[PDB]
């Protein structure tokens, strides 16, 4: 078992073995920096990091990344539409994609309405069961 | 008896001052003599030299002659009193440099400079609450003072202004940075530049349709002057002393303040030098007459009170704030030391506009910078749904294909694509969509050759202002 | 078209003798006479003799070597280059390091450089030193808040790290010593705070923690016979006083103004030569409309170098790229010689640090330990 | 397994399907209070301290 979870010894414990790797400036990357009793793994990422995602999906895909740490649904929908690839670890960290503007701009307020009109309209899902989840490997 | 001197070229105003100074010491709490301007400044220095061999002034009286000099008759004077740290004062010193300790510690300005001007400014800003506010100020040392004044009064207020405008004086085409401000959406411009820079800037300004609805212009006293005024728009805002160019109220009002110093410097226990020519070290005494100069203060003078700041300066002054109605400067406000007063609300505005005019000015062409995420935001070089509809592949420009450097428009579509496209459909705003070069989110990296760290990609370009905002998949992070 | 100024009469043959060694009498730009102005009292017959010897012979660069290093008269100097367009050059004086905002068509260009380069050389000598500014003492003289920004803006960009800002006005130097100070970068003017040195001397800030260092409006300024002060010493040294200041601290003043000649008369060869074109400038000492313009011959003096210094000046007549010698107030009262720096390099004594520097080591006020370790498997690893 | 190590989950995460114990008033006992990241561990302890070795 490469990684059972956030509690297993591989995620604590950084090794050659693994080579775990994010998008170099990253939201994730400077969450991992200010992560307290994990700069080991904020190390592994400095010595380790993905220039993009898409190359570190391939890498994951064919075998030359062990592991890449990425946002749940993006690496789900990836993972579910090229197949030959899993992904592992619960959502130890919820958050959410929004938008966002310059301070005290005007229209975000309006978007923020719009943001609930999808969520009343399912918009959002509904392009996602467009052309997401369903074309599956 | 107290040896004191004035430079004005009147030949009048000498006999007013000294009845005045003497009705002074008769009163409050010693004699008197005048200069008249030389016209060569060589000549009125090697006249005040001369004065101050002959006559242990004390301290000098100066202002401007009726005849325009511009900054050339009081700086020889100014750097004679400096060499020997005399505290002096003048009276029509409306420049900022003059309130630097600098070079001319020694000159104390009854009158605030223009630079002050900008801090009522912020207040009439105060007055209408519009913060769209931007600032074209010629690139001159008192334009600087200016300019940086309200730059730390409006951090102050934490209210930054939309852009700043330097022109260099006497050039032309200065309607290439009126053209770069005028798609903001600032409503108002602040503006304080020399009288021939002032009538080239309007007469730039009306050349292309910068004088209609939401446009509004407010400048100090020296650029509402000359034929600027024929060349201002009507309804321009200006700002004037409470006193104007009255020659007599000062000299009383300095009378009185020289009054109340000498009376204060009576009671001292502890003299001017050798004039100017021998006694080449300065006196002990001008730092000590400078720092009780600073103590003492002129309380209830002709023009009421003239309270000097820690450089000399009178604060809390009365201003008239005038419009220009009718090609007049109208009576439309007072600006009593700090409290504004709308006298006349008979204001109409540059644009015709008989109501104020929002500072904020309308804007549609929203620019949205984007990275690549494949799940969020297809791109692809240059279709339609598994149902059959059509795709909003939009064209996006901006990758440098590998990042030689070939920027090229591409056809992007996805969540990204169809949350701002049912925007755009939602409350009717166009769009200018684009990439990013770097390919990055961003972050807060102290790179090589800075000093602190600073926000790099779609974030660091939204941040300097390049797009309007940002439509990415982010993550939600306080940083 | 040259002209000499001084105060120093008893440097007057000399003047006449190792002037011309560098001037005209071996410098091209001369091809087809040097004056020396006896005054250097008062500037009324200074400003009378120099109108005379512009009406007279229309002198091209014109040189004023201060005595006493007097900042008053450089507004007399600046005044006049506004008045008849001339360019002129201050030596030996303390205004020279003071970049004051001259007029428009003013050319004062001062022989001293910025104080913020010195400022910046002091800075790259506590980078190789200390990490941390303790105290920047400062007085209400002008210019302080640029030193302040100057200061902030380097301890930010290198991360050093601050402990006092003393911004002074007995009763301040018990103030002073209630924080916890033990670099002391000073910048005041010698007249004013010469009582605050003597009284700083007499506070007991002259532990071992506490190292004063000095600056170019200081004492430093100005090298020859000495600085009075309260000549060799100046001021008493607190234990470890440091000091910066121009290349001219060991260098001949006649020699320093010859080359300033040499530079001025480069810097017209290059400009008229090169045009093709003749001396036509301000010739009067009246008013007429040509004195409403003006300009700086910086932008012909980059392409002249002498005795390893650049001649690249700046719009406010400051050297960009100059040469300063930074020097110590040992124990025996005399000015030591720590280094020099140009080019953004430094020619120091040994840069070895162990509480080094100041030979007031701070072991007393934070303990040493002399760690002996030997050389083993990589939990202690020698490169 | 019950506990694989010191990263097991169950160690981490605290349940009542197992009952982690210490002698009251022992170093463990303190150590484990000042022991940051696992104050839930603490709560454990005075939940379900052992008053001695040989009963646990």
């Amino acid at each position: 078992e490469r990684i059972t979870g956030i509690n297993d010894p591989r995620l604590r414990n950084p090794s050659d073995k693994f080579i775990y790797a994010t998008v170099k400036q990253s939201s994730v990357d400077i969450y991992f920096r200010r992560q307290v009793c994990l700069s080991t793994m904020y190390r592994h990422m400095e010595k380790h990091n993905y220039e993009s995602a898409a190359e570190a999906i391939q890498a994951v895909r064919d075998n030359k990344l062990h592991a890449f740490i990425w946002d749940s649904a993006v690496l789900e929908f990836e993972a579910s539409q090229k197949c030959d690839l899993v992904t592992t670890g619960e959502l130890f960290f919820r958050s959410g994609f929004g938008i966002g503007m310059r301070k005290d701009s005007p229209w975000k307020q309006n978007v923020s309405l719009s943001i609930l009109k999808s969520h009343e309209n399912g918009f959002m899902e509904d392009l996602d069961k467009t052309w997401v989840r369903y074309q599956e490997c | 008896i107290v040896n004191i001197g004035a430079v004005l070229s009147t030949r009048k105003h000498e006999q007013m001052f000294r009845e005045a100074v003497n009705q002074a010491n008769k009163r409050h709490g010693l004699n008197a003599t005048s200069v008249t301007h030389k016209p060569n400044a060589i000549q009125m220095a090697l006249s005040v030299c001369e004065d101050l061999i002959s006559s242990q002034v004390y301290a000098i009286l100066v202002s401007h002659p009726p005849t325009p000099n511009d900054h050339f008759t009081p700086t020889p004077v100014s750097y004679t009193a400096g060499f020997y740290r005399i505290p002096v004062l003048g009276l029509t010193t409306r420049m900022s440099i003059y309130s630097d300790k600098s070079i001319h510690l020694s000159f104390l300005r009854t009158v605030p400079p223009y630079s002050h001007q900008s801090s009522v400014w912020f207040e009439m800003m105060r007055v209408y609450s519009w913060n769209h506010i931007i600032l074209l100020v010629s690139d001159d040392h008192e334009g600087r003072a200016a300019q940086k004044r309200l730059e730390t009064l409006l951090e102050e207020r934490e209210s930054k202004a939309e852009k700043v405008l330097q022109f260099d004086p006497g050039t032309k085409n200065v309607t290439a940075l009126l053209m770069e401000a005028k798609e903001l959406e600032a409503r108002v411009i602040i503006l304080s530049a020399s009288e021939d820079d002032a009538a080239t800037v309007y007469r730039a300004a009306a050349m292309l349709n910068m004088t209609g609805s939401g446009y509004v212009w407010l400048v100090g006293e020296r650029e509402i002057s000359g034929n600027a005024l024929r060349y201002a728009p009507d309804g321009i805002l200006g700002l004037q002393l409470i006193n104007g160019k009255n020659e007599s109220a000062h000299i009383s009002d300095a009378v009185g303040v020289v009054a109340q110093a000498v009376h204060e410097l009576l009671e001292k226990e502890n003299d001017p030098p050798r004039g100017c020519v021998g006694n080449t070290n300065i006196w002990k005494t001008g730092p000590l007459f400078k720092r009780v100069l600073m103590s003492s203060k002129y309380a209830d003078g002709v023009t009421g009170r003239v309270e000097f700041n820690e450089d000399g300066d009178r604060k809390f002054a009365n201003y008239s704030i005038m419009n220009l109605q009718n090609r007049k400067l109208v009576q439309v406000g007072i600006y009593n030391g700090t409290h504004v007063i709308p006298n006349d609300r008979k204001i109409i505005w540059p644009g015709g506009e008989t109501e104020k005019p929002r500072g904020y000015q309308m804007s549609t062409r929203l620019k949205i910078v984007t990275i690549h995420q494949e799940p969020f935001v297809y791109v692809k070089p240059t279709e339609f749904t598994v149902n059959g509809d059509p795709v909003k592949k939009v064209i996006c420009t901006g990758p440098n294909d590998t990042s030689p450097r070939h920027t090229v428009p591409q056809c992007c579509y996805g969540f990204c694509i169809d949350l701002l496209i049912k925007l755009a459909r939602t409350m009717n705003f166009t769009y200018e969509v684009h990439l990013v070069a770097d390919g990055k989110f961003g972050t807060q990296e102290r790179v090589n050759n800075s000093n602190k760290k600073e926000w790099n990609g779609m974030m660091g370009e939204l941040l300097s202002g390049q797009a309007d905002m940002i439509v990415a998949p982010l993550t939600i992070n306080n940083e | 078209n040259v002209a000499l100024v001084f105060s120093g009469p008893a440097y007057a043959a000399e003047a006449a003798r190792l002037g011309p060694a560098v001037a005209a009498a071996v410098r091209s730009p001369g091809l087809d006479p040097v004056a020396l102005v006896l005054n250097g009292s008062d500037p009324r017959s200074l400003v009378l003799q120099l109108c005379d010897l512009l009406s007279g012979l229309r002198v091209h660069g014109v040189v004023f070597e201060d005595d006493s290093r007097a900042p008053a008269v450089a507004p007399i100097l600046d005044f006049l280059s506004a008045q008849t367009s001339l360019p002129i050059v201050a030596v030996h004086g303390g205004a020279a390091l003071v970049l004051t905002p001259k007029e428009k068509g003013s050319t004062f260009l001062q022989l001293g450089s910025s104080t913020e380069q010195q400022l910046q050389v002091i800075f790259e000598v506590l980078e190789e030193y200390d990490w941390t500014s303790f105290v920047a003492v400062t007085t209400r003289a002008p210019g302080h808040r640029a030193f302040l920004s100057y200061i902030e803006v380097l301890t930010d960009g290198s991360l050093v790290g601050w402990e006092h800002r003393g911004a002074l006005t007995a009763v301040l130097s018990a103030q002073l010593r209630s924080v916890s100070a033990q670099i002391r970068l000073l910048f005041c003017a010698r007249e004013e705070a010469e009582p605050v040195f003597r009284a700083a001397e007499e506070a007991g800030l002259t532990g071992s923690g506490y190292v004063w260092f000095m600056v170019g409006p200081q004492l430093a300024g100005g090298g020859g016979s000495g600085a009075p002060g309260e000549l060799p010493g100046g001021a008493p040294l607190p234990a470890g006083l440091f000091a910066v200041r121009s290349a001219g601290w060991r260098d001949d003043l006649a020699r320093r103004v010859a080359a300033g000649v040499a530079v001025v008369a480069r810097g017209a060869q290059a400009l008229l030569r090169d045009y093709g074109f003749l001396p036509e400038l301000g010739h009067d000492c009246r008013a007429q409309n040509r004195t409403h313009r003006g300009e700086s011959l910086h932008r012909y003096f980059m392409n002249i170098t002498w005795d390893n210094r650049d001649y690249s000046f700046n719009e406010d007549g400051f050297l960009v790229n100059p040469s300063l010698v930074v020097i110590s107030l040992t124990r025996d009262r005399t000015w030591e010689v720590v280094g020099s720096w140009e080019q953004q390099t430094l020619r120091l004594k040994y840069p070895l640090w162990s509480r080094y520097g100041r030979f007031l080591q701070p072991v007393d006020d934070t303990q040493h330990l002399t760690v002996a370790t030997l050389e083993e498997r990589p939990f202690v690893i020698v490169e």
